[PDB]
Parts: structure tokens; C-alpha cells; sequence
RNA sequence: CAAGACGGACCAGAGCGAAAGCAUUUGCCAAGAAUGUUUUCAUUAAUCAAGAACGAAAGUCGGAGGUUCGAAGACGAUACCGUCGUAGUUCCGACCAUAAACGAUGCCGACCGGCGAUGCGGCGGCGUUAUUCCCAUGACCCGCCGGGCAGCUUCCGG
RNA sequence: AAAGUUGCUGCAGUUAAAAAGCUCGUAGUUGGAUCU
């Protein structure tokens, strides 16, 4: 972001990106998201250019650093595949998480027990989270979003072009956004990698967890 | 959308467009040297020719008119111009 | 706005949209104002400064908002030109 | 009065000065006590109409009172409130509440030669509601308001001293006609003029400025 | 003779042929069919319940995740594999079985994945179905301890390990062929025939790919070299702003001719 | 065997025509849109008062033929239905000029979101097929351009 | 005058009154760019 020779992509970054299957997208394309595609391979899967989503991650991180208070940032996920991840994203910085079913009127109905007034919104899945985008379009609330190729860009201000259906890709990209905001927020440096493994943010299936502790 | 330099379009987009709908219109055709296999003369042939072009020395059929580009016979060589 | 005496006769001045230069109305509840932080050019540290972009509700409703923010970031040099 | 919103907490204290810096950032107002504290010492109220609509069920037609009211401080702020309640006093009270929630600024301009306080609409505007079209035209000083009585009430409340008004459509429908002239005043504000061509210098948001106050 | 829950579901009464009939509690206490529960109270109780040692369960987990059959099978499948491996270990010496499973060979074909080969009721050219063959047609039909596994994942990993697998009939299995779902986006295979979304990438991108394994530990898996399967024809359409009946209507692409007075929902 | 009729299935989100309308094969006749064009002319154009050409079905004059169906009508039951059945339905030559003759929606031109299906023409390209066809061509596959018929989606705006 | 219900300013013609069955066609109306 700026060709300043410190915020560029690394070989480990591209290796782990291709390992986690983030770069490959869906089967649909929305015309507002044509600039994040490199090309269309004949198999039918749109690939997402890695430098474009790197710069978009850096822009989202620059937007989220600029808020001095980490408490008034909402981080929401309705699908389970990112749910626990955004909870640990709270453990990244303290941004308040909302996992599971979203209560209507959370942002717009002031006579509620759960009535929050954030300053940025970060969304795992725009299709499952249509109600929080609808409510964010009523209270002057900007929006970060993890957007696949088959994702609408209405009321979306930064759309992170990534595969968000798979658990590994969404957990990785939450971990990468957390690492960037913690890197240039002031907590950690650049000479040493973050001690938190990417597999910690990963959503685990109950079928996986019933046979994970069997191999102890 | 809402931000694209109409004065400087990408060259693949200009070649992609219809020949009249470019920024400055231009034809898709060309002229070409044709060398008959039975001789070594040069014949100047339009790519989208509508007449049967005959050899000036051999009096042989060089191209066959088609709906679009002319079909050169087998054995003759061709080279584009300019 | 101003009378011939030079006085400022107006309630206030509205913010103009950074994308399409539209006046952001007082009851435009879908419009945003966003702050993007820059970093130091040698060490990548948040130095406290910021840049401000306002997008009206019509541009956001069209879905053409992130394109506008990317173009503005290109204009201010935040996003690199090797895009 | 206890505040439940962040803007309510800001207006409860003497941290935010006037309503114009709410209007500059287009923030939604969800409490009538905000404008009661700001300018409620000079508001004047009036009811425009009351209509009982009937919803038939097996126990007869239940009667629902739609109250049409309008408020303003005769200086550049106007609001229009419609509420459907069960009896008359609750209808007018909640219509007062809604008209308080829908107070908009009124841009006033000159007709010519720019001497004294502005007195007219700055330009010819048009408001629409249903089939009703209301057009507001600047007038010289001392013209008064040339309107139907419902726009007379709305334009006196907005502080516009002089105006020419034209109307098309089913103006006998009072709700559509009052909403059309309210839309026309909102569009007096939302019009772009060469005196508003100066490049916008941006100011700190009140949420971002008063963030240590929301910490405590 | 290790009895899997599939043998209980199919009412496999093989208590006479085998004597070392042992299994785990959760594979028999998870059956939701009432007829199996009624039949369980009539059969003689020669069956014994035990739990495998943690070491052997763990090593089963590492070569299960090496062989690529890791997400397809459940924890009860892990327990069944561990119990039969322990029974083979304390009956016969452990030097017979092997590790580091053989790499899979590539062998494509021009046949379509939905070709109905080896389906009994059809006839490719003879091929006739008699009532005497209904009891015979169960699967592909060809010493002290065996297995009564039914699902192809456990049979696949057992034949990869070289352990002899048994069936509802007396004789063992020499060849085991079936269909699995392979992803063409992230190159991950799943043996679950009812799933439609992928595991790693998560797209609706799984396609039918055939597999066949033998006793020696050799596996060969067939693609299809047909461009009909891999093309993005009906895959892009504009979306509206946000059970098994009517299945063939979805398989039509939206960008096509439907009748003028009919409507898709 | 003959008589006249009518061209099923294929037959469609299809095609053609100014509309009304058009479906068995083959041959002849003259038109035609789109495409391709580094051809030719150089404003020759758009719209319609007057005026002219065609115009489903029914109907009217004259010739031919009447298979089926069938207004009116004769019987039998209960305006409905059945049996028989005239004009007509059919061809040729003249009249008639009317339809829910519909997109209940002038014509020409410009701008204004997206998608992928389809008919035709042109262009580019890995590749498969005419029992690994020994170069081209037809049939498919991918992509683009132009004029079309026609869908889905959108808080473009109305 | 209200009547933008005679509309040049300034109305309308899918479903409310309303676009000729279709095409050609003189009069009339309108007519690409270009010359210090
Ligand atoms: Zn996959």
C-alpha cells in the first residue's frame, strides 16, 4: 500500500494463501467485482488476484486502525463457519462480536436491551447478513465486508475479495486482518511473525471435534 | 463504471469493439502479398475480396469469395502489408 | 449564503460527496464519512494522522462505493500505483 | 430524562453546542428531548387534520385516528408528524413526537440585491407526494406567502417570509399535500448553488471527537 | 469378526460363522430403527463390548489422515477400525500389515460419470434379474477374524492396509469399486454420496469420480475425459435480492426456454 | 378403387413477412432482411392531409366441386343434447374493407444497469468426431462483434 | 380568473375519454458535419 517497501506480499503469504484455497471464488460474478478477477480459467472457477485482495486487506486495516476506540467496532458473522472466529477476532482487539442470529432493530431501535452504536461494521458474509447491512444503511454506518465473487456490493465500502464459504479461507483471512491491525496498531513488530497459529481461528465441525480428542 | 478514461482506452478493448464504434473508426481488413505455388510473382489481394482474383502470369485461381474473408487456395503463400 | 455586506447568512454548509460532488443532505442516513489512517514510510507505524472521505447515500446504494474509495485512495497515494 | 443513545448522551451534557453540527454530519435523531433541549423554547405547534380510518373485524370496525400535525420555530426548522393511534389525545401527542423526530433545516435565500436577512427560498424547488406536486418560487420582499392554507402553515413554520406556490394533483388529500410541501422545503435545503462550490474542508465527527466521553 | 452398524441395519445374522464377535457400544446404541432394536433382544448375547487403547486409535488417525479418507468417516468408524486393528494385533503378529500407503495411479476414460455400469437391473448389450438373484445382489460379490463393514470408506482403508474384509456372505472381498465425489477447485475428495458442497473450498463443485481397490493395497481411480462434465455453461445468472421433488427442474440452466405461462416458483 | 379434404407427431422463450398471415416433396420465377465491404453516388432524408396497394372470418354476384363439418330447418328427448341436413366450409374471377385486426401501448433519432440463453451472418482459437479419419471441410466446444425474437434481475428513474 | 378542464408557455392517449388493421405517398413541418 504505497510501494513503501515494507507492506508488500511475501512468499510465505502467497504460499499460505494458495494452501488455504482463498484465491478461488464461486461460479457467479457480479459486474462490480470484475477488477478483482485475474482471469477466467476454463474449469468454471473465477480466481481472485492476490495483490488486489492484499491491497484491499491493507485498506480495510487502515480503516480499522484509524478508530482510536476498539470497543465501538462491530464484528458480525451469522454463518457458523466464521462464528467462533469473530469471537477470537474480539480477542484480537476488543471489537464487539455478534455471532449467530442477528436481532432486528439492534442498530435502529433504541428501546432495546441489545442496542449498539458502532463506528465501523465488518461482515463475514453479505448474503447471510442482509439485515445488518440494511440496518447499517440507516444509521450512517460504514461497512467492511468479506465478499466472494457472487456477492452484492450494495452499502459495502470495502469488499475483501475472498472465498468466504470455506472455513479455512475465512478463518485465515480473519487471522490476517487481525495480524495487520495488531501489527500497525502498536502491539507487535514486523521482525517476528505472530505467535498465534492460523489454525486457531479455524471453525471446527462437531463431527471433527468428536474425533479430535480421540487422537490425543 | 463512473471512472474510465474514454480518451485512452485499452488497445484490446479498441480491437474488441465494432469497427465503427471505436474512438476513431478503422477497418478490420488488410491487403496482402500472395505468392502462387506454380510461380514466384507477387499479387496484391484484398482480404475480404469479392471477385475471383486470377494470377497475372499463371492465370490460376488465387482466392475464392466467401461471406467474409476471402479463401485462398491451398499451396499459395501470403504476407500482410505495412 | 452571503449578503452584500459580506456577512455569513446561512445556518451551516453541507458536506459535498467525495465521489460525485453531490450535497449530502441532513436526512441522508445512508451516507458515510470514513477515516483511513496512513503509516510511516520507513517503518509502517500509525503516526496518528488520517484522511477523510464522505460518500453520499446514492453512490452507496448503487453499489459503486468501493470503486470510489479505491479511486480516492489512488488519488491520495494510499493504494500503490502497481495495482 | 435519561439518554439511551450516544448522541443523546452528548446532548445531555454541554459538549455539543447546536443542532447544526448534528445536521452537518446527517446523524439520525431518535429522541425528541434533544431538540427540546436545543430549540424547544421557541417551537409552536398546530394540528392540521384528524381522520378516523376503520379496520373491520368480526367485533366491528376498530377506529384508528390519523393525526396530521406540523411544528416549527419560525426561524429555519420545520417538521411534519403523522401518527395513527387509538384515541385523539394520544394521536396528537405521538404526532408531536414524530414531528419532533422529523425536524429538518430550512435554507432561506434572497430574491435580489441581498440586503438584510434572507427571506425566500433560494431557488425554484419542487416537492412530490402521491400525485401532488408543490412548487416553491422566490418572491420579492413583502409579498407574503401565496399558497393554499396548508402550505401557508408549513411555510410560516419554516420561517420563509415570502414565497410563490403552485400545486398540481389531488391537493384535496391533505396528507399528500402537506408531505409534498415538506418535501419541497427539504429540497430547498438539498439544492446545490454556486455559492456552495467551495471545496469542503472536513471536520472531526462528534462521535470521534467525543470518544473519551463514551469511554466513561 | 467385527460387526459394523451396517451389518445390524441389514439384519446380517452371521453369529454362526464367526466366534470372535466384538464391537463398541456407540455403534449399536446409535441405531434409530425400531426393528433392529426388537431383533437385538432376540439374538443370543455372545457379543462383548470394549474400548481400544489410545495409542492404536491415534495411529489409526494418522494413517486415516494420510490416506485422504479422514473427513468422510466418523468417530465411530475410527473406533471400529481401532478395535479390528487391535483384534488383528492380539490374534496375529503385527508384521503382516504395512504403512505408508501407495500413491494413486491416474487412468482416465471417455465414459461419462453417470454411466449405469454394474447396476443390476439394466442391460448394456444376457443381463437379466431373477427373483433368485435378489438375495445375491447386495454389493460386488467375489480367516479367524474379519469385519462386517458396509460403507466404502472403512472397506477402502482396510484394503489399503491389507486387512482382509468380509461381507454378509461367507466369502471375502477381492475387489471393491464405487463412486466418490472429487472437487475440481481445491482437489479434495469426499466419499459422502449425499453431500453437494465441498469441504475445503466450500463451493458446489463436487463431481462424480470412480474408484476401485484390491486386496494387495493397490488403488486406481478413474476420471472422465468428457468435456460435458467440466464446462461453466449454466453456472452464471443474476440473483434475486435475499424437498427432493422437482429435482430435474433445478438441473436446467436458468438462461433457457421455459414455457410462457409456467413459472419457476 | 374413386372423391374431395387436410398436411399430425417434428412444432419450440424458434423463423419469415408491411400487416392480415405462413408448415408434404421436387422444380421454375422474381423479391428480401441481416452480415461482410479500404465499392459507388453525395443529402438523395424523417412524418403524414389529399391519394393509392394489400387486408382473418362471415357475407354478396357469376362458373366448378360438394369429403367432412354445418347457420337456418325436419324429427326425438329434456336455451343445453342426439339423428338427418340446406346455404356455406373448397377452387376460379370480381365486390365487401370489418375484428379483443392487442403490446388494449404512433414513427424516426440520441442517451440511460446487469446477466446469459437463443436465430442468422462474420471473426479468432486449444481440442473431439466422418471406427486414434493421412492437411482442409460439415457436427460439436470456448470467446468476440452486428442486427433480431424473447427472458431473468435492479431503490436508474417514472 | 380559478381552468395545466383547450395546454405556444403548458395537458393527455397500456389498465380511467383516447394510437388510424398495415404500408406507400404529393402538399405542409423539420432536416448531419464543413468555408478566418
Ligand atoms: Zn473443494
Amino acid at each position: 500500500s504505497g510501494a513503501l517497501d515494507v507492506l508488500q506480499m511475501k512468499e510465505e503469504d502467497v504460499l499460505k494463501f494458495l494452501a488455504a484455497g482463498t484465491h478461488l471464488g464461486g461460479t457467479n460474478l457480479d459486474f462490480q467485482m470484475e477488477q478483482y478477477i485475474y482471469k477466467r480459467k476454463s474449469d468454471g472457477i473465477y480466481i481472485i488476484n492476490l495483490k488486489r485482495t492484499w491491497e484491499k486487506l491493507l485498506l480495510a486495516a487502515r480503516a480499522i486502525v484509524a478508530i482510536e476506540n476498539p470497543a465501538d467496532v462491530s464484528v458480525i458473522s451469522s454463518r457458523n463457519t466464521g462464528q467462533r472466529a469473530v469471537l477470537k477476532f474480539a480477542a484480537a482487539t476488543g471489537a464487539t462480536p455478534i455471532a449467530g442470529r442477528f436481532t432486528p432493530g439492534t442498530f435502529t431501535n433504541q428501546i432495546q436491551a441489545a442496542f449498539r452504536e458502532p463506528r465501523l461494521l465488518v461482515v463475514t458474509d453479505p448474503r447471510a447478513d442482509h439485515q445488518p447491512l440494511t440496518e447499517a444503511s440507516y444509521v450512517n454506518l460504514p461497512t467492511i465486508a468479506l465478499c466472494n465473487t457472487d456477492s452484492p456490493l450494495r452499502y459495502v465500502d470495502i469488499a475483501i475479495p475472498c472465498n468466504n464459504k470455506g472455513a479455512h479461507s475465512v478463518g485465515l483471512m480473519w487471522w490476517m486482518l487481525a495480524r495487520e491491525v495488531l501489527r500497525m496498531r502498536g502491539t507487535i513488530s514486523r521482525e517476528h511473525p505472530w505467535e498465534v497459529m492460523p489454525d486457531l481461528y479455524f471453525y471446527r465441525d462437531p463431527e471433527e471435534i468428536e474425533k479430535e480428542e480421540q487422537a490425543a | 463504471p463512473l471512472a474510465k478514461d474514454l480518451l485512452h482506452p485499452s488497445p484490446e478493448e479498441e480491437k474488441r469493439k465494432h469497427k465503427k464504434k471505436r474512438l476513431v473508426q478503422s477497418p478490420n481488413s488488410y491487403f496482402m502479398d500472395v505468392k502462387c505455388p506454380g510461380c514466384y510473382k507477387i499479387t496484391t489481394v484484398f482480404s475480404h475480396a469479392q471477385t475471383v482474383v486470377l494470377c497475372v502470369g499463371c492465370s490460376t485461381v488465387l482466392c475464392q469469395p466467401t461471406g467474409g474473408k476471402a479463401r485462398l487456395t491451398e499451396g499459395c503463400s501470403f504476407r500482410r502489408k505495412q | 449564503m452571503q449578503n452584500d455586506a459580506g456577512e455569513f447568512v446561512d445556518l451551516y454548509v453541507p458536506r459535498k460527496c467525495s465521489a460525485s460532488n453531490r450535497i449530502i443532505g441532513a436526512k441522508d442516513h445512508a451516507s458515510i464519512q470514513m477515516n483511513v489512517a496512513e503509516v510511516d514510510k520507513v517503518t509502517g507505524r500509525f503516526n496518528g494522522q488520517f484522511k477523510t472521505y464522505a460518500i453520499c447515500g446514492a453512490i452507496r446504494r448503487m453499489g459503486e462505493s468501493d470503486d470510489s474509495i479505491l479511486r480516492l485512495a489512488k488519488a491520495d497515494g494510499i493504494v500503490s500505483k502497481n495495482f | 430524562w435519561m439518554p439511551v443513545t450516544k448522541l443523546g448522551r452528548l446532548v445531555k451534557d454541554m459538549k455539543i453546542k447546536s443542532l447544526e453540527e448534528i445536521y452537518l454530519f446527517s446523524l439520525p435523531i431518535k429522541e425528541s428531548e434533544i431538540i427540546d433541549f436545543f430549540l424547544g423554547a421557541s417551537l409552536k405547534d398546530e394540528v392540521l387534520k384528524i381522520m378516523p380510518v376503520q379496520k373491520q373485524t368480526r367485533a366491528g370496525q376498530r377506529t384508528r385516528f390519523k393525526a396530521f400535525v406540523a411544528i416549527g420555530d419560525y426561524n429555519g426548522h420545520v417538521g411534519l408528524g403523522v401518527k395513527c393511534s387509538k384515541e385523539v389525545a394520544t394521536a396528537i401527542r405521538g404526532a408531536i413526537i414524530l414531528a419532533k423526530l422529523s425536524i429538518v433545516p430550512v435554507r432561506r435565500g434572497y430574491w435580489g440585491n441581498k440586503i438584510g436577512k434572507p427571506h425566500t427560498v433560494p431557488c425554484k424547488v419542487t416537492g412530490r407526494c402521491g400525485s401532488v406536486l408543490v412548487r416553491l418560487i422566490p418572491a420579492p420582499r413583502g409579498t407574503g406567502i401565496v399558497s393554499a392554507p396548508v402550505p401557508k402553515k408549513l411555510l410560516m413554520m419554516a420561517g420563509i417570509d415570502d414565497c410563490y406556490t403552485s400545486a398540481r394533483g389531488c391537493t384535496a388529500t391533505l396528507g399528500n399535500f402537506a408531505k409534498a410541501t415538506f418535501d419541497a422545503i427539504s429540497k430547498t435545503y438539498s439544492y446545490l448553488t454556486p455559492d456552495l462550490w467551495k471545496e469542503t474542508v472536513f471536520t472531526k465527527s462528534p462521535y470521534q471527537e467525543f470518544t473519551d466521553h463514551l469511554v466513561k | 469378526v467385527v460387526a459394523d452398524a451396517g451389518a445390524f441395519l441389514r439384519h446380517a445374522a452371521l453369529q454362526d460363522i464367526g466366534k470372535n464377535i466384538y464391537t463398541i457400544r456407540e455403534v449399536v446404541t446409535e441405531i434409530r430403527d425400531k426393528a433392529t432394536r426388537r431383533r437385538l433382544a432376540v439374538l443370543p448375547y455372545e457379543l462383548r463390548f470394549k474400548e481400544p487403547l489410545p495409542e492404536y486409535v491415534r495411529l489409526v488417525t494418522e494413517f486415516s489422515k494420510k490416506t485422504g479418507d479422514y473427513p468422510s468417516l466418523s468417530a465411530t468408524d475410527i473406533q471400529v477400525l481401532a478395535l479390528t486393528y487391535q483384534l488383528e494385533a492380539e490374534f496375529v503378529g503385527v508384521s503382516h500389515l504395512k504403512q505408508e500407503p501407495q500413491k494413486v495411479k491416474v487412468s482416465s476414460s471417455i465414459q461419462h460419470p453417470e454411466t449405469p455400469l454394474h447396476i443390476s437391473g439394466f442391460h448394456l448389450p444376457g443381463g437379466w434379474i431373477t427373483p433368485s438373484n435378489i438375495k445375491q445382489i447386495q454389493q460386488e460379490l467375489e480367516v479367524r477374524v474379519g469385519c462386517l463393514t458396509t460403507d466404502f470408506a472403512m472397506q477402502n482403508v482396510l484394503l489399503q492396509m491389507g486387512l482382509h474384509v468380509l461381507a454378509v456372505n461367507g466369502m471375502l472381498i477381492r475387489e471393491a469399486r464405487s463412486y466418490i465425489l472429487r472437487c475440481h477447485g481445491c482437489f479434495k475428495t469426499t466419499s459422502d454420496m449425499s453431500r453437494v458442497f465441498c469441504s475445503h473450498c466450500g463451493n458446489k463443485t463436487l463431481k462424480k469420480v470412480s474408484v476401485t481397490v484390491s486386496d494387495d493395497g493397490t488403488l486406481h481411480m478413474h476420471f472422465s475425459r468428457n468435456p460435458k462434465v467440466l464446462n461453466p455453461r449454466g453456472l452464471r445468472y443474476s440473483l434475486p435480492t435475499p424437498s427432493t421433488l422437482g429435482a430435474g427442474r433445478r438441473r436446467l440452466n436458468p438462461n433457457a426456454s421455459r414455457k410462457k405461462f409456467v413459472k419457476k416458483r
